[PDB]
RNA sequence: AUGCGAAAGCAGUUGAAGACAAGUGCUUGUCGUUCGUUAAAAUGGCCU
């Protein structure tokens, strides 16, 4: 003997533009919340270590949001004019705030009461500040004076290593991951230079041309950089020293960038970008950059940041927009004698000879019309098929099953007018397709064939036949004229 | 030595049973597990341990054939609708046996089976066969080394136990008896050699709630024949119930009776009676208990009197569950709720 | 273990081993040199087998009771053939033969010659100051086979013709329990639980050597004419000494040590190997009491050696006529179509108020919305004019844009028909300067396709029902 | 009802119909338990043991139309279930073979009889066989030549069959029909499953590349037409099921036949790509997106033609470059990267067009040199390094008729380091064309003047192959499997 | 250099060259249950029933004798009709096996052993008719067999026993029937 | 339903004898019957 095969879907030739695995996943983060702050929102931080909060700045403002419950559980908000940057440690402790009136603030998480450390920086506004990724100890700030400084935050009185020989406006930095010592910057005038901190560094070593305005920088790799400013992005290698990719599939300015990396995935590695139209578009390193998802949000948005690698909890997607408006995007996440008596079930067979195992892997249910039409009664199957909240695969596949058994006729003899309905509502339905049409073309021929005499008889079937008619003369008039546009792409050859 | 000692188990020993030929015990329990020992009294070792994936097991029974005596089976089931049959040196034969031919809305667990031999008296054929109990008074009996549906018995009420009695007639040929008891005291008689046919009825005195029917002296399902000229006829009939008091009969006086009258009542035990096993000879009838700890009773018969001094208060019983007598060389064999067979020697034997 | 006494026969062939049956003991003949469910059952469950013998034309084996009894058992027939008894109730505590003459130590020091050929007791015997005793053995002198050897942790050299010792060598601390004679000179004895053999020799009654063992001892074996030695230990080893009689060097170690590992890294244990010139013949119990067995070339293995056994420690059940998995050899497999892909062949691949500003805006990006709403606008001049006004790469991915939202909603292919109309009207100069205008504009040929190829059964369609309306129509 | 049986008692009956279920009854309850696919019909079922532990009976494969080809199969009893199943080559042929009758049932079919359908057909199927000179009974049989398994695709199905244990491996429903889910008995008997027809390999071995074709049920608005489908399906070297990959709906447009499928040689994709030719002109080459995973277009070539032949060819170089398109009276030399005529710079009279006298029944290259054409009445070796016809031979006597147009390439292979082996087949007449056929074997060399060796076989031959380490496999209708080898 | 030999083989050989159904099936399940016998269109194959394995596999080309029963190329007539398993000639000498061709042959072979080239023959005498079946109880065995005078056939039914001479085959005329259609 | 043919189609085919049943020597139907041609039924559906 042998089993029961069970009946297969009715798979049509794929149609363009199917759903790709990515634009699976990235369909999945959904749940969107949105939260109106005060005035715009510049940039937005994730925790690295246990990623599961993120900071958020605003006008005068930095408020710590948690990824459990999307609310925000702490705000700083000791400061005098309008803050810049909040951007955390890489060990997590500890986070840095450059304000406007040109000093950054450095104070631990979770405490907005103790303000560990005040760098009085330069008296231009100072907009980026980070903490290295590789040492500890070291955080370096830029600001309007146009001038990076590396400041050691043992001694905070005097920068450590300035860092000058740029032109117009320093607002990106970007350390290196396997370079320790290696920083990257990103000027206003475009012109990403990039110095060596254990040289004298007062020139850069060299420097990178990204014509238009950068608007920030990220270490991609241990050896690549991707440069965001102006229209476009373009990703640049490192030691070859030349650019690698230009993708300048955006409208407006692109404004932020984020990258993750080895994380759940059907996509290992997504560059993610925002671009001042609502537009954040999702890439992937592997395929040359290209667009594998875009969300839009209303407002000119202005930052965006994907949940870290190790979030292991419900990943965030967070884009805050111009018009004051953040925007998260969400993908979730008896008694001792009665054992005692029965105390051998979870044993699974560990020190024995001879491990037998006869139990079958059980099947997933079979639907209705699957154990009619395995029972063999054909006009029951074919009235569980036409019940209503069904799917149009399901009922196609019903009817492609029956005509390839054969029993069209006899499933449709005891049929009675009011049962004659259900099929023909289906009909004048499924005449719109291509697939369903040349089913019903088969399944209403026999219908026409058989019941002629009813048809006269009742009048309820003489108005369907005049519905039928009309929407088949239209379906012809269809085709027609999508034969006539093939004659001319035939000329146009 | 305990039986079990050299490879223990995990869950309580719900069958004990000795081949009937060659010295080994088989035991089995709700590990899904079988494990065969070769039994000395030094160093009970382990033969063989197969262990069958999600099906745990209340009845395993050794079945050597009477025709054939070179053709070992060993029957195997728990609380599911299948039913394993190992044949008997690298990897076994299990056969399983899960349709029942029609008659399948009556028992919906194989659980609870005996295996007994059969002659077909038109030829003189011997085969075994395996009883199962059913729904109501449903008893169905199956063709062993086939698997197919012989025959069918209908009691009323609410069956609790049987058994299965022989009757030797000559040269060459016996017929087999089921009997069959409810839950009210109600005994029924079938023979199975013509088909499913009531030969009596009877009542047991008192007998409220009956638990355990078993028949004993002669050959049966435990001390079973190795060829057809060895077959007797059971001469003690023990019934035992639910509040713990064991009536017993003779049966060359409850035949002509046909309402009889016990040889005796005994009243030692006071929980659910759960276990009766005689002796190969019928000397010594076991009656043990499964809700309380040491409670495990043997008597002499025909005196119908329980033995005063084993077991002692210091007896390492614990809830017995299983009890095995040998064949051959006066064993006993008691397994308990913690997993721990153990043997003892009468040296009487 | 399980065996109780175990020897092999001369030329190590098959041997002999008493077991334990349900406390009745059965004594069973295995073959080794390439089953036998044959055995012998001792009847009465008191009675037990005391010391073992194999004895030559008819093979036969010598089986010295309990009870006071020496039976001789046949073979091929499962059968005691005749039983010699000691005139007393005794333990017979050694057998020893040589030839037609058999010689019995009893539980009570008493020598007893029997005669096998005739079948008879020809002497009852016992000497003085032999007062516990429990090994025997007989030098062979030739065929006259006076001078036996006796011994209970004092080894002693009887003569028969005088009834006196002569020689008395220091024995151990413990019991004898192997008492081999070597050479025409020497001889071996193991104590019961020292690891020490003392090698003596005879006349001179010295210790020329003892050999040390690793473990207690407990069978002895040895080569035609001392030239190895192989000892199974308590442990479960086996330990060649090569060449043990030559040349502090009073005492000596083992030379060659053997093991027994089987896969799982479970140790399976020896018992009773026997040696010969360079063949090496290893028992071990398998299942509780089956013999397994193993040749070997000591000769060739090793220093230190572990035999690797295949034991089935946790089988999987690999049933001969299942499949590997479910199904048996006869079924056929079903037709599963699951995740394959299902194309087409006609899958073309891998070969005045405007909007026109909106639109080339939406298509330089790519913008569902905004695309959506300038598809939206309906007006046929407008459309016109958008295209009028638009750019020839702008107007091939408005096609490819048109033509995968026409497959997709295909009720919206009535207002997208004339957009693409005008589109191949308008720009048709850049689409046929382009190569690969299939690979280009892929899924409009294919959409095309499909509906062009569905109309003759639509026409059929249409005209079987046009003809069943104007039948009941006309009446 | 096909097979009755009585157990030994007398309790138990077995009944063995058309539709493949094997059913006990016990009779004292009228009540029945059944086995219910069983791979065919029950012509005979018995039990066999002494207690009655095996049900043994013999099953049909009434599919198989052009020639009745048993099953053995023996039950355990307890189990239910198959503790030996016998079985040899299960070919499909082309036209039914000396004095075959199929079973008898309720109509008359085009699997079955009637009863007096049965007799008059009996008389008319001998009559036939003696009088037409159109009978060919060629079969389609491929090999995996990684593992050198023999796969005989039956109808809707494939029988994986080894020829050195001699025994079958494996059956593989390879079709979305109705084979399984019902047994067929009177107008289900009048349906018939969707027919594989070709089956090729891939040089690796790791791709199996299926064309079938599947009918509609009759008596309905779309039964003119039918459905062409082609399939690719995988395995790995240590299964025995292939998975199936790619499904292919329609090559060619609507109701349009695939003529010949061949597989690329190593060069060109790892051996990982296919050419499909119709009946038309055009010609397909599909591969292997290995970024995506699956098969697709990757060159066309698709030309309009209003005649219809039957009979097409086609034959690929080893570097992957030069391929000839024979179709009726025309082989055309075409330029894998162009797909087009290789037209020369030179023009040394070496025409991209070759037009033969006789429509092409096969196009072979025994190395880059040497292109034998097998044509309608003929057979021309022609080189190509002149181009001019070497060797020419008479065959028009031989197959006049008694061949349909295209299955001569199954007839007559070549080995690709020696030569090619010839096939001649005619049925000895006494006085009026009897029933036996005699075959005989002829083996030329790469120059086709020279006979490197002559051999002649009674039954009539209806395949060969060659076997990779250099002999052949031959198929016969008696299936006795034969080599000549070395 | 080139040789052309037969390698593998195929059909089952079923019994219906009768066409009246005696036992369609010829293939016979041995004395222990262990080893199943088929005999194919060119050979006959002794599976093992614990193991699903073909054994011992005895072809006709091999001997001589079987080439002169079964492989004369002109006419396929003859063909195993019956196959039993005991010794015929003497009571249980185990591994031998008597066929009973179409036109009154039968040999004894021995399954499980080394092929000599001396199988046991032997040759039915009267057999003008053609064999049908051949069946046996213990010690007597009777022949079912097809002659003719409405395009049927007349069963005549003959008693076999051993030993009047060595070749000598006793036959006896039981009983015989006209027209059969079926039978069993 | 045979031959040629492409997935279209193009040509051609349904003859006697015998026997039996039923109805009235005559009508139909039937065939486990011959020769000549390229020639729907028994309320009964797939295991665990």
């Amino acid at each position: 003997s042998t089993a029961r095969p069970r009946i297969i879907t009715s798979k049509a030739p794929l149609l363009p533009q199917q759903t790709t695995p990515e634009q699976r996943y990235w369909r999945q983060y959904t749940s969107a919340q949105l939260v109106k702050e005060h005035n715009s929102v510049t940039h937005i931080s994730f925790n690295p270590q246990h990623p599961h909060d993120f900071a958020v700045t605003s006008s005068t403002r930095v408020q710590i949001f948690s990824s459990r419950t999307r609310q925000v559980i702490k705000t700083f908000s000791r400061f005098k004019d309008v803050v810049y940057s909040a951007s955390f440690r890489s060990d997590g402790k500890l986070l840095c705030a450059g304000d406007a009136t040109g000093l950054v603030s450095v104070y631990d998480s979770y405490n907005p009461r103790t303000i560990l450390l005040s760098i009085n920086a330069s008296t231009h506004p100072t907009h980026v500040t980070k903490f290295h990724t590789q040492d500890n100890k070291i955080l370096a700030t830029a600001s309007d004076d146009r001038v990076t400084r590396l400041w050691d935050i043992s001694n905070a009185y005097e920068p450590q290593l300035e860092l000058t020989g740029a032109t117009d406006y320093v607002r990106t930095l970007s350390f290196i991951p396997a370079a320790p010592h290696l920083v990257a910057t990103g000027s206003y005038d475009g012109l990403i230079r990039l110095y060596d901190t254990r040289s004298s560094g007062s020139t850069p070593i060299y420097s990178l041309n990204h014509d238009q305005p950068v608007e920030n920088v990220i270490a991609v790799s241990p050896t690549q950089i991707v440069s965001c400013g102006g229209n476009n992005f373009k990703v640049w290698d490192l030691t070859s020293n030349k650019k690698l990719y230009e993708r300048g599939n955006f409208n407006k300015a692109v404004t932020c960038l984020d990258y993750v990396e080895n994380f759940d995935s059907p996509m290992q590695s997504a560059l993610i970008a925002s671009s001042l139209d609502g537009h954040v578009k999702v890439f992937d390193p592997l395929d040359n950059f290209q667009v594998k998802f875009g969300w839009k949000f209303s407002g000119p948005v202005l930052s965006c940041a994907v949940s870290p690698s190790t979030a292991q909890g419900n990943r965030h997607l967070v884009a805050g927009l111009s018009s004051g408006l953040l925007a998260i995007r969400t993908k979730k996440k008896k008694s001792n004698n009665f054992q005692r008596m029965m105390r051998g079930s979870e044993y699974q067979g560990d020190q024995e000879h001879i491990i037998h195992n006869d139990k079958v892997r059980s099947q997933r249910r079979m639907r209705a019309f699957e154990r009619n039409i395995n029972q063999f009664k054909w006009s029951e199957a074919l009235d569980n098929a036409f019940v209503p909240g069904m799917a149009k695969e399901l009922t196609l596949t019903v009817l492609q099953e029956l005509r390839k058994r054969g029993k069209v006729r006899v499933a449709l003899y005891g049929r009675d007018e009011s049962t004659l309905e259900p099929l023909l509502n289906w009909c004048l339905k499924g005449i719109e397709d291509v697939r369903s049409a040349s089913i019903v073309a088969d399944w209403v021929a026999v219908v026409l064939e058989l019941y002629g005499n009813t048809l006269e008889s009742s009048p309820v079937l003489q108005e369907l036949m005049i519905d039928l008619k009309t929407k088949v003369r239209h379906e012809i008039h269809k085709s027609k004229e999508a034969q006539r546009i093939e004659g001319m792409l035939q000329l146009l050859t | 030595k305990d039986a079990n000692a050299s490879h223990p188990s995990h869950s309580a020993i719900q069958s004990l049973s000795f081949h009937p030929s060659k010295p080994l015990l088989l035991t089995g329990g709700y590990d899904k597990t079988l494990r065969i020992y070769h039994i000395d009294g030094k160093t009970n070792h382990l033969v063989t341990s197969l262990h069958l994936v999600g099906s745990p097991i209340q009845t395993c029974t050794f079945y050597t054939s009477l025709s054939n005596q070179n053709q070992q089976n060993i029957f195997t089931a728990g609380r599911r609708r299948y039913m394993h049959s190992w044949d008997l040196s690298q990897t076994a034969k299990i056969e399983k046996f899960s349709r029942l031919y029609g008659h399948e809305s009556t028992q919906r667990s194989f659980e609870n089976f005996k295996v007994a031999h059969l002659q077909n008296s038109q030829t003189n054929s011997v085969h075994g066969i395996v009883l199962l109990q059913g729904n109501n008074g449903w008893i169905n009996i199956l063709h062993s080394t086939s698997g197919l549906w012989l025959m069918g018995c209908k009691i009323e009420g609410v069956i609790t136990d049987f058994c299965i009695d022989y009757q030797p007639i000559s040269r060459g040929k016996f017929r087999t008896i089921l009997i069959a008891v409810n839950a009210y005291g109600e005994v029924w008689e079938f023979d199975l050699n013509k088909n499913g046919h009531v030969i009596r009825r009877w009542k047991d005195q008192g007998g409220v709630g009956i638990t355990k029917i078993q028949v004993g002296g002669g050959t049966t399902t435990t001390c079973p024949a190795l060829q057809i000229s060895k077959i007797k006829q059971n001469r003690w009939l023990a019934v035992g119930s639910e509040s713990g008091f064991v009536n017993l009969y003779d049966r060359n006086n409850a035949m002509t009776s046909s309402t009889p009258t016990p040889v005796a009542a005994l009243d030692q035990l006071t929980t659910t009676i759960s276990n009766l096993q005689f002796s190969p000879d019928g000397q010594i009838l076991c009656m043990a208990s499964r809700a309380v700890k040491d409670a495990l009773r043997l008597v002499h018969l025909p005196s119908c009197s329980v033995f005063s001094n084993w077991p002692t208060s210091g007896t390492p019983l614990g809830k017995v569950t299983s009890v095995a007598f040998s064949p051959s060389g006066g064993l006993l064999a008691v397994g308990n709720e913690q997993g721990k067979v153990r043997l003892w020697k009468l040296n009487h034997y | 273990s399980p065996v109780l006494q175990s020897a092999y026969d001369p030329s190590g062939q098959y041997l002999c081993y008493v077991t334990v049956a349900l406390d009745k003991q059965r004594v069973g003949v295995q073959p080794t040199q390439r089953w036998n469910e044959n055995f012998l059952y001792l009847e009465d469950s008191k009675l037990k087998v005391t010391c073992l013998k194999w004895v030559n034309d008819t093979v036969a084996i010598i089986l010295g009771m309990n009870n006071g009894e020496i039976w001789l058992y046949s073979v091929l027939a499962n059968e005691v053939t005749y039983k010699f008894t000691t005139g007393n109730s005794y333990e017979i505590k050694d057998i020893d033969l040589m030839g037609n003459q058999l010689w019995c130590i009893d539980s009570s020091d008493a020598f007893y010659q029997f005669d096998l050929l005739q079948f008879k007791l020809l002497q009852h015997f016992r000497i003085n100051n032999c007062v516990q005793l429990n090994k025997l053995t007989i030098v062979p002198a030739g065929d006259s086979v006076a001078q036996l050897l006796v011994a209970s942790h004092s080894i002693s050299l009887i003569d028969i013709e005088e009834k006196k010792v002569v020689m008395t060598f220091p024995g151990h601390v413990s019991p004898v329990s192997t008492l081999q004679v070597i050479t025409n000179e020497f001889f071996i004895s193991g104590a019961e639980g020292d690891r020490f053999l003392n090698v003596y020799d005879i006349h001179s009654g010295m210790t020329k050597c003892v050999l040390v063992a690793e473990s207690d001892i407990k069978e002895l074996s040895h080569s035609g004419q001392a030239d190895s030695i192989a000892v199974t230990t308590e442990d479960g080893s086996l330990e060649i000494f090569v060449d043990p009689l030559v040349s502090g060097n009073k005492s000596k170690k083992s030379s060659k040590k053997i093991q027994i590992v089987s896969k799982d890294g479970r140790k399976v244990p020896i018992y009773n190997a026997f040696i010969n010139k360079d063949l090496l013949n290893v028992s071990w119990l398998q299942n509780a009491t089956m013999p397994y067995f193993k040749n070997l070339q000591w000769r060739e293995i090793p220093n230190e050696y572990t035999v690797e056994i295949s034991l089935n420690w946790n089988n999987k059940n690999k049933s001969a006529d299942r499949d590997l998995h479910g199904k048996d050899l006869a079924s056929a497999t079903n037709y599963v179509e699951g995740n394959a892909r299902v194309t087409s062949g006609d899958n073309f691949k891998h070969v005045t108020g405007t909007v026109t500003v909106i639109l080339s805006q939406a298509l330089q990006s790519n913008d569902h919305s905004l695309l959506e709403t300038v598809l939206n606008n309906r007006d046929e001049r407008v459309i016109r004019d958008t295209i009028f006004r638009l750019k020839p790469a702008l107007a091939v991915i408005l096609l490819e844009r048109l033509a995968e939202r026409i497959a997709r909603q295909t009720h919206r292919q009535g207002p997208l028909n004339v957009w693409v109309k005008w589109c191949l009207i308008i720009h048709g100069g850049y689409l046929v300067s382009i190569p690969n205008l299939m690979s280009t504009l892929s899924s409009l040929h294919s959409t095309l396709k499909r509906r062009s190829d569905l109309l003759p059964r639509l026409l059929a369609l249409d005209a079987r029902l046009d003809c069943t309306i104007n039948k009941f129509k006309t009446l | 009802v096909l097979s009755l049986s009585f157990s030994h008692d007398g309790s138990y009956l077995l009944s063995g119909g058309w539709e493949k279920v094997m059913s006990l009854w016990q009779l004292e309850t009228n009540s029945q338990q059944f086995l219910p696919r069983l791979n065919g019909i029950i012509i005979d079922c018995q039990v066999l043991g002494p207690q009655g532990n095996y049900y043994s009976l013999i099953l049909q494969m009434t599919e198989n139309n052009s020639n009745s080809d048993y099953q053995f199969l023996l039950l355990n009893a307890s189990d239910l279930t198959s503790k030996l199943s016998i079985n040899g080559p299960l070919p499909v042929f082309n036209s039914t073979i000396k004095h075959i009758q199929q079973p008898i049932s309720a109509m008359n079919t085009k699997n079955s009889n009637s009863i007096t359908s049965l007799n008059h057909s009996k008389k008319k199927q001998s009559r036939k066989l003696i009088k037409s000179r159109r009978q060919d009974f060629t079969t389609n049989v491929e090999i995996n030549p990684i593992n050198k398994n023999l796969y005989f695709p039956h109808i809707s199905a494939v029988q994986i069959f080894d020829f050195y244990k001699n025994e079958q491996v494996n059956y593989q429903y390879l079709t979305s029909g109705v084979n399984n889910s019902m047994g067929k008995v009177r107008f289900e008997l009048n349906l018939q499953d969707p027919i594989i027809t070709d089956l090729k390999f891939t040089k690796d071995g790791q791709w199996m590349i299926t064309y079938e074709i599947e009918y509609p049920p009759n008596d309905l608005l779309s039964s003119k037409d039918l459905t062409h489908i082609l399939k690719f399906w995988t395995k790995n070297d240590n299964e025995t099921n292939w998975n199936l990959k790619t499904k292919v709906i329609n090559p060619h447009g609507i109701s349009v036949p695939i003529t010949k499928i061949l597989p690329s040689p190593r060069s060109v994709n790892n051996s990982q790509g296919c050419l499909t030719a119709d009946n038309n002109g055009g010609l397909k080459f599909w591969s292997f997106d290995s970024h995506e995973s699956n098969w697709c277009l990757k060159k066309i070539s698709l030309p309009n033609f209003n005649h219809f032949s039957n009979s097409v060819s086609l034959a690929w170089s080893q570097d992957g470059s030069l391929i000839f398109h024979g179709f009726d009276d025309k082989l055309q030399i075409l330029d894998f990267d162009t797909f087009k005529k290789f037209e020369s710079l030179e023009n040394t009279k070496t025409v991209s067009e070759f037009t033969l006298d006789s429509e092409i029944q096969t196009v072979k290259l025994i190395n880059d040199t040497n292109l034998i054409v097998a044509t309608r009445t003929t057979l021309n070796a022609i080189n190509l390094l002149r181009g001019q016809v070497i060797n020419s031979f008479d065959l028009y006597p031989f197959v006049n008729g008694v061949y349909k147009n295209g299955h001569m390439d199954r007839l007559i292979t070549c080995d690709e380091r020696t030569g090619n082996i010839a096939l001649v087949i005619n049925q000895q007449l006494t006085d009026v064309p009897t029933i036996n056929y005699k075959s005989r074997i002829i083996i030329f060399d790469s120059d086709l003047s020279t006979k490197l060796g002559n051999f002649t076989h009674h039954e009539y031959i209806s395949w060969i192959g060659w076997n990779y380490d250099t002999d052949f496999i031959f198929l016969d209708i008696e299936s006795t499997l034969g080599v000549v080898g070395t | 250099q080139y040789k052309l030999s037969v390698v593998s083989g195929g059909k089952p050989a079923l019994n219906n060259l009768s066409s009246v159904t005696g036992n369609k099936n010829i293939a016979r399940l041995s004395q222990d249950q262990r080893n199943y016998i088929i005999p194919f269109n060119n050979q006959i194959k002794v599976y093992s029933v614990e193991t699903r394995q073909c054994v011992k596999t005895l072809k006709f080309a091999n001997n001589s004798l079987l080439s002169g029963i079964f492989l004369q190329e002109e006419e396929n007539n003859e063909s195993i009709v019956k196959i039993l398993l005991g010794d015929i000639t003497v009571p249980q000498q185990a591994h031998l096996i008597t066929v009973f061709t179409n036109n009154g042959h039968v040999i004894v072979l021995n399954y499980k052993g080394k092929l000599v080239e001396s199988p046991k023959h032997f040759k039915i005498s009267l057999a003008d008719e053609k064999l049908a079946n051949v069946f046996h109880s213990e010690g007597n065995y009777r022949i079912l067999t097809t002659f003719k005078d409405n395009s049927l056939q007349s069963y005549r039914l003959y008693a076999l026993t051993f030993d009047d001479a060595k070749k000598q085959f006793e036959v006896a005329h039981q009983a015989e029937w006209h027209n059969v259609i079926l039978s069993n």
